[PDB]
């Protein structure tokens, strides 16, 4: 029975490969060869935010494009105002090994997580004036790598026991569990319409998941080593990923194959974060060579370098109105660029 | 969330007095505190202000040098110390909480007051004093200023409060457009520089009382006369 | 106008001493300017030691410039100018020695009590460095204001032993650092092979000696000879004092900026950029 | 024992995965290019804005 | 800014104040990372340290001679180990009177010879020596180890070989290795950890003044 099943798997894989190779009639660099380059783009630091005691691991913008949240090793979570460089909140944690944070879309809640395998949900707008815990969600086996919101009552989590989960908050119970990866899960990203989401999981493989039905729909391969970051193009039918072999790749979902590759011969380090711009014409990458790089998405060249950090860049993000870019690194400073 | 204050009474001229306020149910050390005043049958008048960290302190102009304010954090208690009392210091005194950061709603809780009896500034004016009303209709009120309240940063510092017959004020509109917590969604407010109007739709009983409009653009704070609805 | 008259007793002057002093202080002023620029520009070497180095360089540059400006006198009377320049030189040099003492204390924190801790902040450093000299000069001027200035040179006078008001604080400083110095070298000779096991004896015996000479200039241990100039006999001691102490900042820049690999890299990058 | 179940599950997953409709790639390239062109004048990072309405500049 | 932003400034400054205090204490703490398969030995040593002072990650804190010490005491370990970049020493515990030795040697070789632990010292504890004394009184023939000396005798020739075996599999020298055979008195253990950390910090300090 084993031999027949293995042969069936091989035949199905060959069929999938043939189906993918059938429709590759054109190359993205062949239609974009007649388009004006964006020229040289340069950005000056406009604000500088200081106060952390150690390295910075994550950040997240808001929806009004004026408030920020950041997480550091010292067990601190800080809420900033970016127009006037003010501190609005300073929240102490319970476990000092933190690795991610998220900011709710209505503006009432935040999230935290790390090596304690628990996800903590915090309430901002109370009547006693303080900031107090609201939920401690538990049930995973290994550490957590990412967490994002859907509405004021639902969370998605990705954890390095090869698992993803959807949680309802009021009860505290799991609702659906996504399984099928072989290694640790490293990054996840949500769609604008809030019905599907993508995850990349440290085994040179990425997958698309249907949040409602409960099973995977498509899988993509191609990298040579593990995958560290992921995000959506701002229309819900494209995404782009970064690995630990100095290569970025742009994938499609309605054709089920890779489209482009961003790389250079002078780069040997890894990639720690990726984000898009508002029209899909700028892609931003943070590296370990002490810098951030600014690429044109549609022709794979270089357009800018944002220098100014003394250590590795860990996090970078873009607003919901398009005005700024925020970068945070291991020297415990945040910077805003326009 | 509870403020209870004490100290009132009847005093002979001269003399001195010390009034106190006790908080219960919140984080007293992250809030600023105000003392406000109400005449026997007239509008409100602002008295004094102490802030977090026991730094900035502000007084008014008609009592300056005689009053003094203090706070004690580990026991959660405010003190007002007043000396050399005249016949014009006969009124009700009230305590008010406030907090200032991006998005906060100052003046969000008041106490129940105490009685005390004894044997340049921006001017704002109320439109009228009384309006005959009938349940089920719509109503509007207006008050007028003497300078622009629109600061360059996009704000507008005007407040609308309500006081029912036998109670303490409750916030209705802060910064000229926004709704306080725990209020019906039938209220609204609008205005232009140096002219403002509150609007109420689908009137209901227990909405009868006296309404008030305040400014906060720069110290000192100044009130209006007060408008009344008679059912 | 010989440098020795900052510590000399017998009003000993000669022409070649003056010429050597002029050349030496010129080179020193240039090198101190370079030192201040470098410790103000390069970022990767921030710390308490760099701060103390910066302050010592500033005080030394200012004091040397003032001395070179106002030392010679025509032989006339005593007015406001002469006493003013006397007081300025006194304060500058006494503050400089306070800074060297702080260098010694920092060395003690690094080598004896090993554990990293919350030591003195910047403001207490600046208080002790710039505060004690003010008290000393104030009490000195209050006790006897007629000792400032001389018939021949604008410096402290030999009457009443007033000159001890520059060799009182100085002496007690030196013999303190003169202890710490020894300790440091001892530890190095017990640990060198542990850090680096792969040298022949020659490279060991050269690295240790260069390091010791580098430490020998920050702590004012080259200001010992000049304590014994009290006749016309002691020519050799006076000569060695003048020659050595006229190149203080040149040797500081050679042994504390150029030999530092981080400073070399940062300076190369800065020159390439600007 | 469990290997048989694992093989069966893998076969079922591959069978469900291989049954998806597919289109050409030049069409997807045209779609992305069109989206990029449509919203070109409202992206300030790609096209800067005057300093009178810039909260950061 | 007028009449509220001013207030919103004060609040911000106050927060900075608290942070400025925290940095004055974090600078004084020594971090030590603890590993070992001897669950009983780890539990006993931890209990003794707690008595002196009086799953995920279980951090313990104590003080020896007015210096604050913190011990972390913890599948892809490469990403799990990136968060301990500011450590000073790794404390590795080994069982002796058992076998289980070749596996412990393999784990040691995997752990010590890593890119991210170049400037870290290794303290090595050998536990349960009384049972080893009993088991060397009743000699068990060494299966394969070339225990050249005193094989039908006491351990005093065996532990030289065991120390030598632990001393190898280290491809990056210039950071010392310290040995120990545990004793019932815990003052010895406290003194040993104190002096190992002090010697390491002194050797790091003498570099920055260009020895």
């Amino acid at each position: 029975e084993l031999d027949q099943l293995r042969q069936e798997a091989e035949q199905l894989k060959n069929q999938i490969r043939d189906a993918r190779k059938a429709c590759a009639d054109a190359t993205l660099s062949q239609i974009t060869n007649n388009i004006d380059p964006v020229g040289r783009i340069q950005m000056r630091t406009r604000r500088t935010l200081r106060g952390h005691l150690a390295k910075i691991y994550a950040m997240h913008w808001g929806t009004d494009s004026r408030l920020l949240v950041s997480a550091s090793q010292d067990g601190k979570l800080i809420i900033w105002d970016s127009y006037t460089t003010n501190k609005v909140h300073a929240i102490p944690l319970r476990s000092s090994w933190v690795m991610t944070c998220a900011y709710a879309p209505s503006g009432n809640y935040v999230a935290c997580g790390g090596l304690d395998n628990i996800c903590s949900i915090y309430n901002l707008k109370t009547r006693e004036g303080n900031v107090r815990v609201s939920r401690e969600l538990a049930g995973h086996t290994g550490y957590l790598s990412c967490c994002r919101f859907l509405d004021d009552n639902q969370i998605v989590t990705s954890s390095g026991d090869t698992t993803c989960a959807l949680w309802d908050i009021e009860t505290g119970q799991q609702t659906t569990t996504f399984t099928g990866h072989t290694g640790d899960v490293m990054s996840l990203s949500l769609a604008p319409d809030t019905r599907l989401f993508v995850s990349g999981a440290c085994d040179a493989s990425a997958k698309l998941w249907d949040v409602r039905e409960g099973m995977c729909r498509q899988t993509f391969t191609g990298h040579e080593s593990d995958i560290n970051a992921i995000c959506f193009f701002p229309n819900g039918n494209a995404f782009a990923t970064g690995s630990d072999d100095a290569t970025c790749r742009l994938f499609d979902l309605r054709a089920d194959q890779e489209l482009m590759t961003y790389s250079h011969d002078n780069i040997i380090c890894g990639i720690t974060s990726v984000s898009f711009s508002k029209s899909g014409r700028l892609l931003l990458a943070g590296y370990d060579d002490f810098n951030c790089n600014v690429w044109d998405a549609l022709k794979a060249d270089r357009a800018g370098v944002l220098a100014g950090h003394d250590n590795r860049v860990s996090c970078l993000g873009v607003t919901d109105d398009g005005m700024a870019v925020a970068t945070g690194s291991w020297d415990s400073f945040l910077k805003i660029w326009n | 969330v509870q403020l209870v204050e004490s100290g009132g009474g009847l005093v002979q001229p001269g003399g001195s007095r010390k009034l106190s306020c006790s908080a219960s149910g919140f984080a007293f050390s992250s809030f600023g505190m105000h003392w406000v005043r109400q005449a026997p049958e007239k509008g409100l008048e602002w008295v004094a202000y102490i802030s977090s960290g026991s730094g900035t302190i502000y007084y008014a102009d008609t009592v300056k040098g005689r009053f003094t304010i203090s706070r004690d954090d580990p026991k959660n208690t405010l003190f007002l110390q007043m000396t050399s009392l005249r016949s014009e210091d006969t009124a009700m005194y009230y305590c008010v909480r406030s907090i200032y950061y991006y998005g906060s709603s100052p003046f969000d809780f008041w106490g129940q007051g105490t009685t005390l009896t004894v044997s340049s500034d921006i001017v704002m004016t109320q439109a009228t004093s009384s309006v005959p009303v009938t349940p089920g209709e719509s109503v509007s009120i207006s008050c007028r200023s003497s300078k622009s309240l629109l600061h360059s940063n996009g704000n507008t510092y005007l407040y609308w409060f309500l006081q029912r017959p036998g109670q303490s004020p409750q916030l209705l509109i802060y910064r000229m457009s926004n709704l306080a917590s725990g209020v019906p969604d039938r209220f609204s407010g609008s205005g232009s520089g140096t002219a403002f109007t509150l609007t109420i739709s689908r009137l209901e009983a227990e909405d009868v009382g006296v309404y008030y409009c305040m400014q906060h653009l720069e110290y000192p704070l100044t009130f209006g006369a007060g408008t009344k609805l008679e059912l | 106008s010989s440098f020795a008259i900052l510590m000399a007793h017998y009003d000993v002057e000669d022409w070649k001493l003056t010429l050597i002093t002029r050349v030496g202080l010129a080179l020193s002023l240039f090198c101190l300017l370079l030192c201040i620029l470098t410790f103000l520009l390069v970022r990767p070497i921030q710390g308490s030691r760099t701060t103390i180095h910066l302050h010592l360089c500033i005080c030394l540059f200012v004091g040397s410039t003032i001395f070179l400006a106002g030392i010679e006198n025509e032989g006339g009377q005593v007015g406001l100018r002469c006493r003013l320049v006397a007081g300025l030189l006194h304060y500058c040099f006494l503050a400089a020695f306070c800074w060297m003492s702080l260098e010694g204390l920092e060395l003690y924190f690094l080598v004896v009590r090993v554990f990293q801790g919350q030591g003195l902040s910047t403001r207490w450093l600046c208080l002790i460095g710039y505060g004690v000299p003010l008290l000393i000069v104030g009490v000195s001027a209050a006790i006897y204001s007629k000792g400032y200035g001389r018939p021949r040179y604008c410096w402290l006078d030999f009457e009443q032993g007033f000159l001890w008001s520059f060799l009182g604080p100085v002496t007690f400083i030196i013999l303190c650092n003169a202890v710490i110095f020894v300790t440091t070298v001892w530890k190095l000779t017990q640990k060198f092979s542990e850090i680096n096991p792969d040298m022949k004896k020659l490279k060991k015996a050269r690295a240790l000696t260069i390091t010791a000479i580098a430490q020998l200039f920050l702590l004012g241990c080259t200001w010992v000879f000049g304590l014994f100039i009290f006749d016309d006999r002691s020519l050799v001691l006076t000569y060695v004092f003048t020659i050595l102490n006229c190149l203080q900042g040149a040797f500081l820049y050679l042994l504390h900026c150029l030999l530092n690999k981080k400073v070399r890299e940062e300076y190369r990058k800065w020159a390439c950029l600007v | 024992t469990a290997s048989i179940a694992q093989a069966r599950k893998l076969v079922e997953q591959l069978k469900m995965e291989a049954n998806i409709d597919r289109i050409k790639v030049s069409k997807a390239a045209a779609d992305l290019m069109a989206y990029c062109e449509a919203h070109a004048k409202e992206d300030p990072l790609l096209t800067p804005v005057p300093a009178s309405e810039n909260p950061f500049r | 800014l007028s009449a509220e932003d001013k207030a919103a400034v004060e609040r911000s400054k106050m927060i900075d104040a608290l942070l400025a205090r925290e940095r004055r204490a974090v600078r004084r703490l020594v971090k030590i990372l603890l590993l070992g398969a001897d669950n009983s030995g780890k539990s006993t040593f931890l209990k003794q340290m707690r008595i002196i002072h009086v799953k995920g990650i279980v951090e313990h804190d104590f003080v020896i001679k007015k210096i604050p010490f913190k011990m972390v005491d913890v599948s892809q370990r490469q990403k799990w180990f990136q968060c301990f970049d500011g450590i000073t020493s790794i404390l590795f515990m080994v069982d002796s009177s058992d076998n289980r030795l070749v596996e412990s040697m393999n784990d040691f070789e995997t752990i010590v010879n890593n890119k991210l632990f170049f400037n870290v010292s290794i303290i090595l504890f050998l536990n349960k020596m009384d049972l080893l004394v009993e088991k060397v009184k009743t000699v068990s023939i060494k299966k394969h180890f070339p225990d050249f000396r005193g094989d039908p005798h006491r351990l005093e020739d065996v532990q030289r070989y065991l120390v030598q075996c632990f001393d190898r599999k280290r491809r990056n020298r210039s950071k010392p290795l310290f040995h120990h055979f545990t004793t019932s008195i815990d003052t010895e253990n406290a003194r040993f950890i104190f002096h190992a950390v002090k010697d390491t910090i002194l050797q790091e300090n003498l570099k920055d003044i260009m020895l």
